[PDB]
C-alpha cells in the first residue's frame, strides 16, 4: 500500500482519516495554519508542517502548489482531500 | 435527480451503523488499485438491520439569531454507553 | 458445568454487541412484571452478526508486580470512532 499519505484538511475529518490509515499501517503528514496551531489534528499525526503566510488563515488551505511541494518534500504517496476546501477543485488533481 | 455529490459527507456514518461497512479505509484501498472482491464487498451478504441517527453540536445560540459564540470553554462532560459514537472532541480550556 | 452465576457481569456488554439486545432495560422490566411477548424477545430473530471483544484498563504496573499506584491524574485523552464503546469515565486532576 501508500507508504505516506498528507491530510489537506482541518477538523475531525483529518482525525477519521488519520485513524483509518494507522489501522492499514500508513504513515500521516499534517499541515497547519499559523493561527490554527492549538487544533488536536496536529497533535495526532506523526509528522506536521506550517503552511501560508502571518495572515489570511482560510487562504492557506485554498493553495495547491505549497500543499504539493510540501507534501513532495515529506516524501508523500497520496492526498487526501476529505470533504470541503479543495475536495472538488480540478486543479489538485491536475496537479 | 436533483444532483451527484462526488466525495463523502459527514453523515456516511450513519449507514456505516447499518451496512457496517468501513468507508475510508475502504476508499484508500480502492485508491491504491484494488477490486472489489478481495475487499468482500460484493452485493449477496449486504443487509442494513437496525436503525440510526446523527446530529450535531454547534455553538449557535437559538435565542439572538443563529450567529456563532466565542469564548473559552469552562466545562466539558461527554456522554457514552450502549449504541452512541461521538466524533470530535475539543478539551477544557479551549478557545 | 462449573457452576451458574445468578447476575450480571462486566462482559455482558460483549453480547449485546452482536445481539443487540439491552439487558439492563429489559432486566428492570422484567421486574416490574413483563413477560418475553411484548418486550419482543423471541427465539427465531436473535442472530449475532460481527465479532466484538472488550478490555479493562487500570492503575496496575506490570513492571513492580501488578499492585495498584495511587496518585493524581495529570492528563487525559479519550478516543473513538467507529466500533469503539467505552463505559466508565474519569477527569483531569482526579484523585
Amino acid at each position: 500500500m501508500f507508504s505516506k499519505v498528507l491530510v489537506a484538511n482541518r477538523g475531525e475529518i483529518a482525525i477519521r482519516a488519520f485513524r483509518a490509515a494507522y489501522e492499514l499501517g500508513v504513515g500521516t503528514v499534517a499541515v497547519y495554519p499559523y493561527e490554527d496551531r492549538n487544533s488536536q489534528h496536529r497533535l495526532k499525526a506523526d509528522e506536521s508542517y506550517q503552511i501560508g503566510d502571518i495572515g489570511h488563515p482560510v487562504h492557506a488551505y485554498l493553495s495547491v502548489d505549497e500543499i504539493v511541494a510540501t507534501a513532495r518534500r515529506a516524501g508523500a504517496d497520496a492526498i487526501y482531500p476529505g470533504y470541503g476546501f479543495l475536495s472538488e477543485n480540478p486543479d489538485l488533481a491536475a496537479a | 435527480f436533483i444532483e451527484m455529490n462526488p466525495r463523502v459527507q459527514v453523515e456516511h456514518t450513519v449507514t456505516e451503523e447499518i451496512t457496517d461497512v468501513d468507508l475510508v479505509a475502504s476508499q484508500l484501498r480502492i485508491a491504491a488499485g484494488e477490486t472489489l472482491e478481495q475487499l468482500g464487498l460484493r452485493q449477496e451478504d449486504i443487509a442494513p438491520h437496525g436503525a440510526a441517527l446523527q446530529c450535531r453540536i454547534t455553538t449557535e445560540d437559538p435565542a439572538n439569531g443563529f450567529r456563532p459564540d466565542t469564548g473559552r470553554i469552562s466545562a466539558l462532560r461527554t456522554a457514552g454507553g450502549a449504541g452512541v459514537r461521538l466524533d470530535g472532541s475539543t478539551n477544557l480550556g479551549a478557545e
